[PDB]
């Protein structure tokens, strides 16, 4: 819409233009050009709140929104425009679609997640560490639009899963299990994170032996 | 460091964030870790003589 | 140290189909062709339209755009001169918005061709795009914007 | 040690040619058939179409 471009435009030029120059080219060894990225793209990283980045390191971390929704959808459109590209998901309302990215089945998507995005993320959605100061996010922030966004537009080291290679059926599946698994609660007692064989050694070797060398203490006798 | 990338005009070694980094550290090391710490190591090491 | 003058993050191309050339003073972004194949190759004689953004880098302009042909006689309908510190978006790249209804000078510089040459995608074809500054070679990629899977034929066991 | 193989710079390569696997041999011979009838003649299946043409 013209004053939704135009607001996208105004907000794009106070916030970006020093690294994704005016006119959306790329300013060279500063950040990528945007024609292209979509509306997706620009949704994803200004909501997760990396994309106002302020420094060059391994990877840009995620941190607070510096802008809220409807201007989150103004620079998106503007992004939109000037390039062209995929667009978020929207409900009949007109907003960012979350509940309706909940695939029914989860089983096919915990297949999906395990087969592709366990690989670097988690079992279940948890963190892991990349090349140099790079690393996965944990999946329990994102909401579904983040992650169908995410799996949409590669962020920085992520490939890009088209909607060819997930199909969107596939991409609610995993934004699915993706959910499933980071609000479901643990059972078996209180999950020492989601990973398995540190966080358990680390509480044996922390609990029980504290526990049980405390017990051989008041038993035993020092001498 | 600072002063080495300073007497060029050019980023000689040192990137932006990187010499940012620098003086960050050096002031906060030279006046919390290093000043304000050794008026109380001459404290304990003489005030209880004195 | 990962933060130095060797960054991941600034060195990052975008993580789109288009290849970014940056050779002369105008700087060419999200290059790609729009063609839709119905099958191992897109047949000689059939138009694929070819999508790029042209930025002027300076302000003092290259807005000329000569020719940018190569091998399929490429044709720029309703050519013009757009770049001045602006975009010159000869297409329509899938998702892009027609802010109007109306279009000013009718489509906006929409450059097509006519292959000439079986063309699959995921190959490199090099689209010799000439300005009146320089000419530059950029390996025009195939892109399909959002075009869902097509139905393959299910197997039958054997 | 570093493995023997290692890096090629020259001979950049050619575009793959697109692959025609040849018919599966006596062993997987196996295959659709291409129809059954009578056939009093060369031979034509049970399978035959035809394109009108204006
Ligand atoms: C939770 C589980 C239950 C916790 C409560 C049980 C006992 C805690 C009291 C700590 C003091 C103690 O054990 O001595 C008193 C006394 C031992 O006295 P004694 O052997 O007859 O003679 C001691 C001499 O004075 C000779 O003593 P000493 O002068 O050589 O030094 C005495 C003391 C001094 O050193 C200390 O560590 C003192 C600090 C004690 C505070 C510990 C609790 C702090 C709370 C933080 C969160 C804990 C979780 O060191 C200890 O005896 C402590 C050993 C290990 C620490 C125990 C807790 C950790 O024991 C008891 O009153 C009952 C002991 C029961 C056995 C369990 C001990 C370990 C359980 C902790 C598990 C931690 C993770 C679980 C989750
Ligand atoms: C080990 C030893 C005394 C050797 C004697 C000399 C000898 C025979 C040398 C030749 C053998 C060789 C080649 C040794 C080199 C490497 C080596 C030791 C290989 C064998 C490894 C092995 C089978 C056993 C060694 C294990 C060992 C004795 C550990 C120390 C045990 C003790 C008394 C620890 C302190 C008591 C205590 C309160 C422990 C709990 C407190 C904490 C948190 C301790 C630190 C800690 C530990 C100790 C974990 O194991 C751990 C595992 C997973 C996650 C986290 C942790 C962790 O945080
Ligand atoms: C000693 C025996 C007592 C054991 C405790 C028993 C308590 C039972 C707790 C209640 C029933 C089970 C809760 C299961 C649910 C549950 O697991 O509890 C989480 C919390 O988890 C956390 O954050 C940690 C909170 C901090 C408190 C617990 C810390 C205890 C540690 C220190 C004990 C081990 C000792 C290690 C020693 C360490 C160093 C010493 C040298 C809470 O939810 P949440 O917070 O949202 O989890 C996120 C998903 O949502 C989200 O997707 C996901 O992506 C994640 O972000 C996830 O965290
Ligand atoms: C290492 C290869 C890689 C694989 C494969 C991969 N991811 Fe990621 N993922 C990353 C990296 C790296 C990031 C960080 C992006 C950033 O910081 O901009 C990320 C970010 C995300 C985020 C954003 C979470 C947040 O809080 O910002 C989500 C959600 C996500 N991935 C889900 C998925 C899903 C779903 C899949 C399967 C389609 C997947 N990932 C596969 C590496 C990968
Ligand atoms: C250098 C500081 C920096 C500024 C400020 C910045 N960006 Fe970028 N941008 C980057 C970098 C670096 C990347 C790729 C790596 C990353 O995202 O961390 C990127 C990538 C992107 C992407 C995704 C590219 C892709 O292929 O997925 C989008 C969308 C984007 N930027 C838009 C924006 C918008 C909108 C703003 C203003 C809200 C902005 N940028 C501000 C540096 C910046
Ligand atoms: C051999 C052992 C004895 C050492 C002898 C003298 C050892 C003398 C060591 C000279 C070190 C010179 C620095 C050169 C750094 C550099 O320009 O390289 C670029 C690199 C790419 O930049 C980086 O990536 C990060 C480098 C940052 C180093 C942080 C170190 C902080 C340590 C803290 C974590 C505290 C640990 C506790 C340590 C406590 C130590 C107490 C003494
Ligand atoms: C990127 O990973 C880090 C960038 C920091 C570069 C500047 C480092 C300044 C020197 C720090 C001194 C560390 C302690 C020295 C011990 C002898």
């Amino acid at each position: 819409q013209s004053a939704l471009l135009r607001t996208g435009k105004q907000l794009f030029e106070t916030s970006c233009v020093s690294c994704h120059g005016a006119n959306l080219q790329g300013v060279p060894d500063r950040g990528p050009s945007l024609i292209g990225t979509g509306e997706a793209a620009v949704y994803f990283q200004v909501s997760t709140g990396r994309m106002p980045a302020m420094r060059g390191e391994a990877q840009a971390p995620s941190k607070p929104p510096h802008f809220d929704e409807s201007q989150i959808d103004a620079l998106g459109a503007y992004v939109q425009a000037n390039g062209g590209g995929p667009t978020v998901p929207r409900d009949d309302h007109g907003a960012v679609a979350q509940e309706s990215l909940i695939g029914g089945d989860v089983a096919r998507g915990g297949d999906l997640f395990r087969l592709n995005c366990a690989s670097c993320h988690n079992f279940t959605g948890k963190g892991g560490a990349l090349s140099s100061g790079k690393y996965a996010p944990d999946l329990g922030d994102a909401n579904p639009a983040q992650i169908y966004t995410a799996m949409l537009t590669g962020p920085q080291n992520m490939p890009k899963f088209s909607d060819r290679q997930l199909t969107p059926d596939e991409k609610r599946d995993i934004v699915a299990y993706v959910r499933e698994s980071a609000e479901t609660p643990s059972y078996g007692g209180y999950g020492l994170g989601g990973f398995g064989p540190a966080p358990e050694g680390m509480a044996m070797w922390i609990i029980g032996m504290v526990a049980a060398i405390g017990v051989a203490m008041w038993i035993g006798s020092r001498a | 460091f600072m002063r080495t990338e300073l007497a060029m005009p050019g980023l000689q070694f040192l990137s932006n964030e990187q010499f940012n980094q620098l003086f960050t550290m050096h002031g906060t090391v030279m006046l919390l870790f290093y000043a304000t710490p050794i008026v109380f190591g001459f404290a304990n090491l003489v005030l209880p003589l004195q | 140290c990962s933060a130095g003058q060797i960054s991941q993050t600034t060195t990052q191309e975008p993580a789109v189909n288009g290849v970014n050339a940056q050779a002369g003073q105008v700087s060419l972004r999200n290059v790609h062709l729009r063609a839709p194949q119905q099958t191992d190759y897109v047949e000689p004689g059939t138009t694929v339209e070819l999508l790029f953004v042209a930025a002027n880098d300076s302000t003092e302009s290259n807005k000329l755009k000569s020719i940018t042909s190569d091998v399929g006689e490429v044709t720029l309908t309703g050519d013009s001169t757009v770049p001045a510190d602006g975009v010159l978006i000869v297409g329509e790249p899938d998702g892009q918005i027609q802010a109007v209804e109306n279009a000013e000078a009718a489509d906006a510089v929409t450059a097509e061709v006519e292959l000439t040459k079986p063309i699959t995608n995921g190959l490199l074809y090099d689209f010799t795009f000439t300005f009146e500054d320089g000419e530059t070679t950029v390996a025009v990629p195939i892109s399909a914007g959002e075009q869902p899977r097509r139905p393959v034929p299910p197997a039958g066991p054997g | 040690c570093s493995p023997p193989g290692e890096t090629a710079s020259s001979e950049p390569g050619t575009t793959p040619a697109i692959w025609t696997g040849s018919p599966s041999p006596a062993a997987p011979s196996g295959e659709d058939h291409g129809g059954g009838h009578g056939a009093g003649a060369a031979g034509a299946g049970e399978t035959l179409t035809a394109e009108l043409k204006t």
